[PDB]
């Protein structure tokens, strides 16, 4: 069966029959940022080589039409000096676009269309150069490889915490960089049938993360347990321990967003638990241990999830049993 | 069918042998084209098999539906169920048509690919045999043999 | 070493003292520029867009511009050829002869790729880049034409005809570009039009996208590729196969046929034939045109072998015009045998793709006819009275509509095989003189013999089917009462009776197999006898011209091209009379 | 009648009688970023050509005043070599601003005001060049064309969901880039008359988006339905199915903001529904379908909105009928 989001955040949806009005390339610039680094290299080098070949074309053409490729050098003045071939023209063009300009073949005061062409060549060079500089600055500040090291426990566990069923995962920030203002959103992706007769195929219901402040935000330095209280008025209320098998239509996506501390750019790390990934009656093994003089975190036991006796039944039946024991 | 398969395989092998004897260098280019030919033939064969089985299996419901409609015609006209049955017939005949159409399209795909391989073979043979009949001693009539 | 205007008289070709624009090999250099413009404006955009599921849309003038660009690449291959041929003489390779045309080639290919990208992405404003290109390519080519005219280059030389063809084709592509900009005003305008790609292409479940591809893919069935690859990994299900487009549905074809029937009733078997004409004749004659063009371009092969072998079997250029540039003429050009080879290759490739396209269009129109006729005979079943033969109607759907559809499959052959055989006999006579007529008569004699053998084979088939049906009834008797037979061990006697019936059926199968063997042997032996009589009578009996390699092998290739239509003409005629009887029976039924 | 925001986010308001103290061009820099790409090209090229013409002016002037344009070359030393005309001066100026410097016309140790001018020319060149680089980096990171591919359903529908009237639209993110931390704000723009006698002409009342977490934020990969519960204590409470015609003073603006995943810049896509755009008694057709191995989203049926029997009356009357049926 298909899932919504892979275990590595790679979303699994396929988009079909997209009427594009040229909007995917009217944004040439974020398209040119998102081109993978080899693709960006090849676009970079194409846009330079083609420009040089173009203006070398023009230069050789002018020197032809100016009568500067005929022998008989001494009598007349070249429009730019000692262009002898399309090799000379290609080198002269390179030297004036990349501004090395050895000056062996320098433009002279002689014929204006060369002056005008050399203006044009400098200006388009400046233009494309600044365009590529900026695009690959935007590409130097891409923070995709930072969300590659924010990790989630492979198994999420439902355990009895403070007398209530709680659904927990564990997340960890491997680097020293504090991904500032981290915020976590969890949604139970499950097909929902409406009492009025509406069935939506990938319905997403946000489940509230349990916090003392009543918000969705974590201070992530040591790997921490993100848990959700399944008391009531939220999905998973009727999650029996039997319904946790492979082909059960039940997924939970988690998505944590925050700016990286260093490049100051928001990023997002996401993962998903299918009904088989989520274990019942387990609790996460402790990780932090007070070492010599610090709080040493052991990532070996990150997702071990020791099992512990929990009442195997739905949370609704748990509340019903509490109500019956009370009265 | 066995006779025609024998004749086709032997004629193809014979033509390749002739244009390799006339042109020894073509044999070097034969192996890439032979590999491409084999791959195309395999992929065709599997697709054509599936499409042929499907095209056969969708034709039985159509004739069966015609038989039924002729048998219980008075009943269907009694129920005024004529529109539903005409809809069912359009569906059956559309299934049959789409099957036959995809079958013929795979056939055309295979035949165009084989004809382009044959065109590349004739270009290689022509060019190399003409080059050898100009620079080397290669005879004039062997060039025409390999050409045909 | 590698000078554009090849180094001559101390590179005197570069001196532009004479009014630059009328220095050839500079006007030839001006052409290299617009092609560089297109290449370098486009390759970045093409590779950024090359780095979803679209349901693409066609810009109007689509097929026309594809045809034009095909012709363009053809004339550019011819121009590369005439150039490379045209500087075999001198010592330095004049690059301005072929390098500008060989550059225009890649430029035209990029043009088709870029326009296709824009078509798929429906970003019509990008077409402005082509809007420039043709202009330049027009102007610089016209400038090349005019200056040619000034030195009275004339039509005498091929290069002038090719450059005129080029000016014309660039004018055509400029007209097509402005056509596009006119219908869908994407340049600075009111920006009115949004075409909303067709509905049947948006159905997730119409996977037979043969009508919805560019003409090149329509011809190569390139889309099928994807399908077939999928069809190799996991099997083919009725979900994997799409459902038909709106253009080819039972209801669509049925309504078209009914409109044709109304038109014919406003003005019997003849009525049905004329209605089928009025309903499917456009596609039928389109397939026939493809088929006849493929026949002629296939004949273009043997004559080319003749030319090649005549050139190389001989033992071997004037008109240096542009003050140093040589100019090869049409007669020397078509007698190079290197040019002849690539022209044979191009003609062969185009002929084979036209042939396969003829086959496909005929198949599609036949299948649509089958759908329409089935729906019509069922709509007639709905209305007929209870007074009236269920199996008759069942087989009228099973075998009679089948014969009609197969007549519509082979219908282009019916019109283009006589043309094929006529032109083949004419070409053979033109090549080999009088002995070719004897050879062609000997090979034409294959068709009536094949027809007679097929008729006898069908007669033997019926005489075999009788005994086969009787043996089947006896086997069914033996198999229904196998219990009782085994209970009293009468199985051997009934098996002996079944074996006697089988021996009678084998007696008839002997005659059937003799007729099949005669068919195979005639089919493979009439051509050998034709070649034999042709050549021997050409040399000994006629005492005619000596048999040269070119002449003989051209005649052999023409015989191989003549074999197939002569063999299949019998089958075409038999299928035609069979489907005529089928339409008669269908009219008799539909009239009640 | 006028609307507040067009269907393409283009806001329709016209601002009149604006006392500007030079504040629209005291921000020359975001003005120079927001100049459309052709305008930015022309400003770029003007600011280069004018600089070259200026410093070429100065160079020719100096060489004049230094007596370097008079013939009689051999006796005295040029202040910069082989300036012969304002062409030579223009080329020398280009070569030193764009740093090609073929060196055919190089400044010599001879006369200081040239040294000082060449210092000035280099420094202003560096200054304007870095100014333009930075402005067009800021312009390479403009994310307007990204909000061009976040799409809203053309028709919003009011349907009965879970026994309550709900106002729904559907939105979709065409690209693979997850527009991180998406947040949606909806406001019912309608002229409001106050009981104390105050009528405001474009009053905007925020309507709460229905979420299980009680927030305004979506995980947008597959096109999703944004719906608002019209139970009470929010506008549209008295929205009868008859009041949904063209000239009804009622608009609903929606505005979704979030950083693009790649260039890490916040963007915003907005749209508006007038009283005729919003349909009654319809429900959005399902879009997601489980294909071969993924969740294929079909964008053909994006805004089809099949109709379904709903009680045509106001939500207040719906609550009144529930209360009457209860007692
Ligand atoms: C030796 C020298 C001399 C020259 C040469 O080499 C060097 O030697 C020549 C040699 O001789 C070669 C020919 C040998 C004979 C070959 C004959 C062959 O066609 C024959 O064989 C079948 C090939 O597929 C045809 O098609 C039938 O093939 C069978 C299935 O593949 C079925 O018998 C039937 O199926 C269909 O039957 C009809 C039903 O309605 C359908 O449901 C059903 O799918 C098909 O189709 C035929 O069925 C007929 C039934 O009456 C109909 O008329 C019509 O449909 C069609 O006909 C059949 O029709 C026909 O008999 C043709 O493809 C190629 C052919 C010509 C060869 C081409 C190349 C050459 C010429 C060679 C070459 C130049
Ligand atoms: C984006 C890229 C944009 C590219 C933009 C422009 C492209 C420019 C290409 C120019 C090609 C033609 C050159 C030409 O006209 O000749 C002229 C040069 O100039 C010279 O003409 P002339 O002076 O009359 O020649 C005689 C000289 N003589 C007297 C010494 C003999
Ligand atoms: C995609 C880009 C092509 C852009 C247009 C090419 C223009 C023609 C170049 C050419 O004429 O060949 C040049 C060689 O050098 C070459 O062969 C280079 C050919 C260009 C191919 C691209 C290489 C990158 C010829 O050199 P020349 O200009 O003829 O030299 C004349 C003077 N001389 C005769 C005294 C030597
Ligand atoms: C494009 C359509 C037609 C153009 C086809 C390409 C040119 C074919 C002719 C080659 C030629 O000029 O003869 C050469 C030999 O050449 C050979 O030995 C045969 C080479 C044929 C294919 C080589 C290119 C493969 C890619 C002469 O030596
Ligand atoms: C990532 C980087 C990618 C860069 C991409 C491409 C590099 C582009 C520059 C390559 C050198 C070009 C040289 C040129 O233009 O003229 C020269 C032609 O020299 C040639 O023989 C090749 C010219 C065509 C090259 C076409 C692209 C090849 C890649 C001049 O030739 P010559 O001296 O007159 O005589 C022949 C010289 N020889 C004897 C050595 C054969
Ligand atoms: C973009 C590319 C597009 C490609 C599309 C079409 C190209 C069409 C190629 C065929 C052209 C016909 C001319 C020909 O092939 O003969 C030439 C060889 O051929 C070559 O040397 C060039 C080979 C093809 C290179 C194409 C690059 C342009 C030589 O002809 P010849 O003079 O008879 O030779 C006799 C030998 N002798 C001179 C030593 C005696
Ligand atoms: C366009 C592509 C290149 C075409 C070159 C055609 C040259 C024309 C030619 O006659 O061939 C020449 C070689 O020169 C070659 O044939 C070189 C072939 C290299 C093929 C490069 C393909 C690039 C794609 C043939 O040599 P030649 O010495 O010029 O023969 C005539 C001189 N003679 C009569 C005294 C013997
Ligand atoms: C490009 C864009 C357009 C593409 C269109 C057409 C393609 C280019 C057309 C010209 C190709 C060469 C033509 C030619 O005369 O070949 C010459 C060889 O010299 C070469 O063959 C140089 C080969 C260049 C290598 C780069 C090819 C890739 C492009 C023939 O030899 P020669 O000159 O008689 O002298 C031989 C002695 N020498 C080898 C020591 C010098
Ligand atoms: C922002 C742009 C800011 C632009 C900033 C400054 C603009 C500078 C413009 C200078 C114009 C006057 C030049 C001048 O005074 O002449 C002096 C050069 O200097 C030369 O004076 P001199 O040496 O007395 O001449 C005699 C030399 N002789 C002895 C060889 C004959
Ligand atoms: C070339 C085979 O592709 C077809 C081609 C067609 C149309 C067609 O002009 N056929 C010619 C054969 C070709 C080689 C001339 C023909 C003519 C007369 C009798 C039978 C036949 N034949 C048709 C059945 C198979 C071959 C003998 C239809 C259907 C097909 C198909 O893919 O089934
Ligand atoms: N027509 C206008 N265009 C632009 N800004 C305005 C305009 N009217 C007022 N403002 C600004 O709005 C602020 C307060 O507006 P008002 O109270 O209406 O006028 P004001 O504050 O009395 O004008 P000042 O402070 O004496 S210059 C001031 O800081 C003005 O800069
Ligand atoms: N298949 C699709 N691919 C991309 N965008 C789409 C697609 N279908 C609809 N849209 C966009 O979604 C918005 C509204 O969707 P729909 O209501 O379903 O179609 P629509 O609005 O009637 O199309 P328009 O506005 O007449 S061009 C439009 O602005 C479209 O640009």
């Amino acid at each position: 069966r298909a899932r919504f989001v892979s275990k590595k955040g790679n979303c699994n949806v396929a988009h079909k029959n997209i009427r594009e009005q040229g909007r995917f390339l009217q944004d040439v610039f974020t398209t040119l940022v998102d081109l993978k680094w080899p693709h960006t290299l090849l676009i970079f080098t194409m846009s330079f080589l083609c420009s040089w070949l173009l203006f070398a074309m023009v230069w050789w053409l002018i020197a032809f039409a100016h009568g500067d490729l005929a022998p008989g050098e001494g009598t007349n003045v070249p429009c730019v000096t000692s262009i002898h071939s399309f090799s000379s023209a290609f080198l002269f063009s390179i030297e004036v676009q990349v501004t090395i300009g050895f000056g062996g073949r320098m433009v002279t005061e002689e014929c204006p269309l060369a002056i005008l062409i050399l203006i044009v060549q400098n200006i388009v060079g400046l233009m494309i150069n600044a365009i590529m500089l900026g695009c690959i600055f935007m590409k130097t500040a891409q923070a995709h490889r930072r969300a590659e090291t924010l990790i989630f426990s492979k198994h999420a566990v439902i355990t009895l915490r403070h007398g209530r069923l709680c659904f927990m995962l564990r997340v960890g920030d491997l680097r020293k960089s504090m991904i500032i203002s981290a915020t976590i959103h969890m949604q139970v992706v499950r097909k929902t049938t409406s009492p009025e007769g509406e069935v939506v195929p990938l319905h997403q219901v946000d489940i509230p993360m349990e916090n003392g402040v009543g918000g969705n935000g974590i201070f992530l330095v040591a790997p921490l347990i993100i848990y959700h209280v399944i008391d009531s008025n939220s999905p998973l209320y009727d999650l029996a321990p039997s319904d946790l098998h492979h082909h059960q239509d039940l997924e939970i996506i988690v998505i944590l967003e925050g700016v990286v501390e260093t490049t100051g750019i928001t990023t997002q790390a996401r993962t998903s638990y299918l009904a088989d990934e989520i274990l019942w009656g387990q609790r996460f093994v402790p990780i932090v241990a007070e070492e010599d003089g610090r709080y040493s975190v052991d990532y070996s036991k990150f997702g071990n999830t020791i099992k512990v006796p929990t009442p195997l039944c739905t949370a609704r039946q748990l509340d019903e049993d509490r109500s019956l024991l009370d009265a | 069918t066995l006779e025609c398969l024998s004749r086709s395989t032997l004629l193809c092998v014979s033509a390749l042998t002739v244009i390799s004897y006339v042109t020894p260098v073509f044999l070097v280019a034969l192996l890439p084209l032979a590999v491409v030919c084999y791959f195309i033939q395999k992929y065709f064969r599997v697709a054509s098999r599936d499409l042929q089985q499907l095209d056969d299996t969708t034709q039985l419901p159509l004739l069966s539906h015609f038989a039924e409609t002729v048998e219980g015609l008075t009943t269907i006209r009694a129920f005024r169920y004529e529109a539903r049955f005409q809809q069912k017939l359009l569906e059956y005949t559309d299934s049959n048509n789409i099957a036959s159409l995809f079958l013929t399209a795979a056939n055309r795909w295979l035949e165009v690919r084989m004809e382009y391989i044959g065109a590349c073979v004739v270009l290689i043979a022509a060019a190399t045999s003409i080059s050898n009949s100009l620079h080397r001693e290669l005879s004039a009539g062997l060039v025409g043999l390999g050409l045909t | 070493p590698l000078a554009f205007c090849g180094t001559e008289n101390h590179s005197a070709a570069y001196r532009v003292d004479q009014g630059v624009l009328n220095n050839g090999c500079f006007v030839d250099a001006l052409n290299v520029v617009p092609h560089v413009f297109l290449l370098f404006i486009t390759f970045p955009i093409l590779f950024i867009g090359w780095g979803h599921h679209s349901t693409w849309l066609h810009f109007p003038g689509h097929n026309l511009r594809w045809i034009l660009t095909f012709i363009l690449l053809f004339v550019l291959v011819c121009e590369i050829a005439e150039g490379i041929l045209s500087d075999g003489v001198t010592e330095s390779r004049h690059l301005h002869l072929y390098m500008p045309a060989g550059m225009a080639f890649m430029a035209a290919i990029t043009s088709v790729v870029y326009y296709h990208n824009i078509e798929t992405s429906n970003f019509p404003k990008l077409l402005i880049a082509l809007l420039i290109y043709w202009t330049l390519a027009f102007i610089t080519k016209t400038i090349k034409f005019v200056k040619f005219y000034d030195h009275a280059i004339g039509f005498s030389q091929l290069r002038f005809c090719l450059t005129g063809l080029l000016v014309i084709l660039y004018g055509m592509l400029l007209l097509v570009e402005v056509n596009v900009i006119r219908v869908r005003r994407y340049i600075f305008f009111k920006t009115p039009r949004e075409v909303k790609p067709p509905e049947d292409l948006q159905d997730l479940g119409v996977r037979f996208l043969q009508p919805f591809v560019n003409l090149l893919s329509k011809g190569t069935y390139w889309w099928m590729n994807a399908f077939i690859k999928t069809a190799h990994k996991k099997p083919i299900d009725l979900r994997a196969i799409g459902k038909l487009p709106i253009a080819m549905r039972a209801l669509t074809n049925y309504q078209r046929l009914c409109v044709a029937f109304d038109a014919q009733a406003r003005k019997g078997a003849r009525a049905i034939w004329r209605a089928l004409c009025h309903a499917f004749g456009r596609r039928l004659i389109l397939s026939s045109t493809f088929r006849i063009l493929a026949d002629l371009l296939g004949f273009a092969g043997p004559l080319c072998i003749f030319g090649i072998v005549d050139h190389l079997g001989k033992e071997n250029q004037p008109k240096t015009q542009f003050l140093g540039v040589y100019f090869v003429s049409s007669q020397e050009f078509l007698g190079n045998a290197y040019v002849l080879a690539v022209l044979l290759f191009l003609a062969l490739l185009l002929q084979r793709t036209f042939l396969q396209a003829s086959y496909y269009v005929a198949i599609e129109t036949g299948i649509n006819l089958r759908g329409a006729i089935q729906t019509k005979i069922y709509n007639k079943i709905m209305h007929l009275s209870t007074s009236n033969t269920a199996g008759q109607i069942c087989n009228l759907v099973a075998i009679d509509t089948n014969q009609l559809m197969w007549f519509f499959f082979l219908c282009p052959n019916l019109w283009a095989m006589p043309v094929q055989i006529i032109v083949g006999v004419i070409l053979l006579y033109y090549i080999l003189g009088v002995s070719a007529l004897i050879g062609a008569a000997v090979i034409i004699l294959l068709a009536p013999v094949q027809y007679f053998v097929a008729t006898k084979l069908s007669q033997a088939q019926r005489s075999t089917l009788e005994h086969s049906n009787e043996r089947l009834k006896q086997t069914n008797e033996m198999l229904r009462g196998m219990k009782l037979l085994k209970l009293y061990a009468w199985e051997s006697i009934f098996c002996s009776r079944v074996e006697v019936t089988r021996r009678k059926e084998m007696t008839s199968l002997r005659a059937f197999a003799v007729y099949t063997s005669i068919s195979i042997f005639m089919n493979t032996a009439i051509p050998i006898a034709a070649v034999l009589i042709t050549f021997v009578g050409h040399v000994s009996f006629f005492k005619e011209s000596d048999l040269s390699p070119s002449v003989a092998f051209a005649s052999l290739s023409l015989f191989h091209i003549l074999v197939t239509p002569l063999f299949l003409l019998s089958s075409v005629v038999r299928s035609t009379v069979k489907a005529l009887v089928s339409v008669q029976k269908l009219s008799e039924f539909l009239s009640s």
